């Protein structure tokens, strides 16, 4: 169901989940979720819908980027960590780990990548780090003109809203 | 390749780890800031270091990029913001000079000693007793010791410092091209952008200039009225028609006058509103204060502060101890995270601080979305300017009758406006020829023109000259005068305040005429009004990201200085000033001096 270990955003967790019915009523008298969102339905045509072969995308993000799950919105990670298909639409369930996942010391224990060669398609994982030469000529780190693509978040506890590790878990 | 992918690519870079070397030295301040001991420093020095060590190795290496082929505008002002950062272009043994010279500058004038007027044991020092004498004192001789004594100290412990450190400051900014530190120093306000937005630094010695000549009326028909007011408390010691002595102003050097306001008052048998009653009966607290505050500022149309402001900050003194300084301020320290540390009490000036800091919070708000280089004021002036105004609103009696603190049948009696107006123009209209001074003898001493020999001699010539106040004592050229001022002794730029003083004032007018109040200026509240917010909102969230000039002409209309609403908010105190001068307000002349 749950667990307590999550995964960074270009490492981010993919789960097929077939032969179930879920409800998630629960949702109604339901303080605890900070964002709800839904794309390809409005919950009317839920009564003739059944859920079958769905699939769970699951990863931490910044607050300010929550807004970047979505079609369109460009955004900086949007293209080069994760990208959301125009068609298929399902839910986006967003939620506040302040108080787990954040402490008064520090924890980098979460990655991002914000420098690549060329869009990225829907469904695109990119793992390997190689570096990133903006002019070809490939280069020997750390020469001068040669940077590393990838980059640390590092939530704290007395951060503000939006700077604050959330939870985000895609349902297609 | 393309100079513009590597430009974008390295401040990528840049910002990257900026927004957490930053917050980390943030973080290690505050801890140390709300709990003093002996192991919180070396934290703190060492976030300082490593944070210092990384922006200078990276700020002088994209100098490889020119400046000149950059196309879009919000790239070459990165890059133009981030390529001055001073002496790290120079040699490292010069380098270590400037900093071991700031260092002895800086403890020389921190450990100040002075010890007179009896057996010599007591030592004053400035914090303790200086501010406390100079404030209270109604004695010539005492204020006349202790400045001449301080003075005769601190300047000359601290001329040949200077001397040498002008020479050293004017070589590095050679180094870099510029043609004097005074330059650099009046960069800041360089701005390019469309074809009458543009503004060069060499014009700013034309603006400052062209403004002081529209304020010299006013302030003069305040000059006469002190002075025909201290012929009472001072019977032959301060001439007629001559300037002020120096120490008599109520302050150490003459920034402020506020503390003259009990030996001159319009009409004694009437008191002020609320002043420090009432709060007591109806039972406050801080919390109530603060609540007030967001109260006040969500009925303009402006978002209220969010849940972190209120868990975190500290909102009064500790109960366990701890000791704090507690002087009270706004932080941001980035990553979305803003406190306010103070102290907190009963008073009504804790009541106006809540409003003024909270005001900065609102403008550390404001503009959290530009990007890292860019998070900052369009000036020097604009952060305390966008603050005052919220303490200017918020002492109308219209507000302190809406709150319940006054009877509903308190009528606006005619003397407690003309009180409010000179107990405010005894601070505000008073603090502008002396920052011009300041900045003005500055340039000139690293422009060059006045010789190593003549320094002295000629600061005390515009002392007579614009802010009319004559030295009490003979100087020679041994002495370092502007070095007793903590501002130039640690050394920090002068004309934000000018700036700041001219632009409240500009951004009061322009809101409150749009907020429909007809009558006097002074009866301004902006409360159940959302026009002004919108359009005050309407430029806080520029930031940096544009030139200042089009930020000021977005809510006032023009794109340079005006001082028209300035003198219009002091209309009926300057009507009232003229019907009662039937007496001087025929300007000084500058000849007489207490010692010939
Ligand atoms: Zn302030």
């Amino acid at each position: 169901f749950n667990a307590t270990k999550f995964p960074s955003v270009y490492a981010w967790e993919r789960k097929k989940i077939s032969n179930c019915v879920a409800d998630y009523s629960v949702l109604y008298n339901s303080t605890f979720f900070s964002t709800f969102k839904c794309y390809g339905v409005s919950a009317t045509k839920l009564n003739d819908l059944c859920f079958s072969n769905v699939y769970a995308d699951s990863f931490v993000v910044k607050g300010d980027d929550v807004r970047q799950i979505a079609p369109g919105q460009t955004g900086v990670i949007a293209d080069y960590n994760y990208k959301l298909p125009d068609d298929f639409m399902g839910c986006v369930l967003a939620w506040n780990t302040r108080n787990i996942d954040a402490t008064s010391t520090g924890n980098y224990n979460y990655k991002y990548r914000y420098l690549r060669h060329g869009k990225l398609r829907p469904f695109e994982r990119d793992i390997s780090n190689v570096p990133f030469s903006p002019d070809g000529k490939p280069c020997t780190p750390p020469a001068l003109n040669c940077y590393w693509p990838l980059n640390d978040y590092g939530f704290y506890t007395t951060t503000g809203i939006g700077y604050q590790p959330y939870r985000v878990v895609v349902l297609s | 390749s393309t100079i513009e992918e590597l430009a974008k690519t390295f401040l990528e870079k840049f910002n990257q780890e900026a927004e957490d070397l930053s917050y980390q030295s943030a973080l290690a301040s505050w801890d140390y800031n709300t709990n003093i001991t002996e192991e919180n420093v070396q934290k703190m020095n060492d976030a300082e270091a490593k944070w210092s060590a990384f922006y200078e190795e990276q700020s002088k290496l994209a100098k490889t990029y020119p400046s000149q082929e950059v196309q879009n505008l919000t790239v070459k002002r990165q890059l133009q913001a981030l390529q001055q950062s001073g002496s790290s272009a120079l040699s490292a043994d010069k380098s270590k000079q400037l900093n071991t010279i700031l260092s002895t500058m800086s403890t020389i004038y921190s450990t100040g000693k002075v010890c007179n007027q009896s057996n010599p044991q007591e030592c004053f020092l400035l914090e303790p007793g200086l501010d406390e004498i100079m404030a209270k004192s109604t004695d010539y001789n005492e204020r006349l010791w202790a400045w001449e004594g301080w003075r005769s100290v601190v300047g000359k412990q601290l001329r040949p410092l200077y001397e040498e450190y002008v020479v050293l400051k004017n070589e590095m900014a050679r180094a870099n091209n510029y043609e004097d530190y005074g330059d650099y120093w009046r960069a800041d306000y360089e701005a390019e952008g469309a074809d009458g937005y543009d503004y060069s630094r060499s014009q700013l010695i034309d603006d400052v200039e062209r403004t002081f000549s529209e304020i010299k009326p006013l302030y003069e028909q305040l000059h006469a009225f002190v002075r025909t007011k201290l012929m009472d408390a001072y019977p032959s010691r301060i001439s007629p028609t001559g300037c002020l002595p120096a120490h008599l102003l109520g302050d150490m050097w003459g920034r402020f006058w506020t503390n003259l306001y009990s030996l001159t008052v319009p009409f004694g048998q009437k008191p002020n509103i609320d002043v420090t009653d009432t709060m007591v009966n109806q039972g406050w607290d801080a919390e109530r204060i603060f609540k007030e505050a967001e109260k006040f500022f969500v009925s303009v149309g402006l978002p209220s502060m969010t849940q972190g402001f209120w868990e975190n900050s500290m909102l009064t003194e500790p109960g366990d101890g701890r000791k704090v300084v507690c002087h009270p301020t706004a932080w941001d320290l980035g990553k979305g995270d803003f406190r306010i540390k103070m102290c907190t009490k009963v008073t009504m000036d804790n009541f106006l601080t809540a409003h003024h800091e909270m005001g900065h919070i609102q403008y550390d708000m404001a503009y959290a979305t530009q990007p890292f280089l860019l998070r900052n004021g369009a000036n020097e002036g604009f952060h305390e300017a966008v603050g005052e105004i919220m303490s200017l609103s918020a002492a109308t009696p219209e507000h302190l009758k809406s709150i319940g603190l006054l009877p509903y049948d308190f009528h606006e009696d005619n003397e407690t406006e003309i009180n409010f107006l000179l107990k405010q123009a005894l601070t505000i209209v008073g603090t502008l020829p002396f920052t011009y001074m300041l900045e003005k003898w500055r340039w000139m001493v690293f422009k060059g023109e006045i010789p190593k020999e003549q320094w002295m001699q000629k600061w005390w010539e515009m002392k007579r000259e614009i802010v009319g106040v004559v030295e009490p004592m003979p100087h020679d050229e041994t002495y370092c005068d502007p070095a007793a001022l903590f501002h130039v002794a640690n050394d920090y730029s002068f004309i934000r305040y000018y700036t700041r003083t001219i632009y409240q004032f500009q951004f009061q007018e322009a809101l409150c005429q749009a907020a429909q109040h007809e009558g006097p200026l002074h009866k301004c509240d902006i409360s159940n009004s959302t026009e002004a917010g919108q359009k005050l909102l309407n430029m806080l969230r520029l930031g940096r990201s544009e030139p200042w000039t089009l930020a000021l002409e977005n809510v006032v209309g023009a794109k340079n200085m005006d001082v028209r609403p300035l003198l219009n908010y002091f209309e009926p105190l300057f009507t009232w000033l003229k019907e009662q001068n039937r007496n001087s307000f025929v300007g000084w002349s500058t000849e007489w001096t207490p010692y010939a």
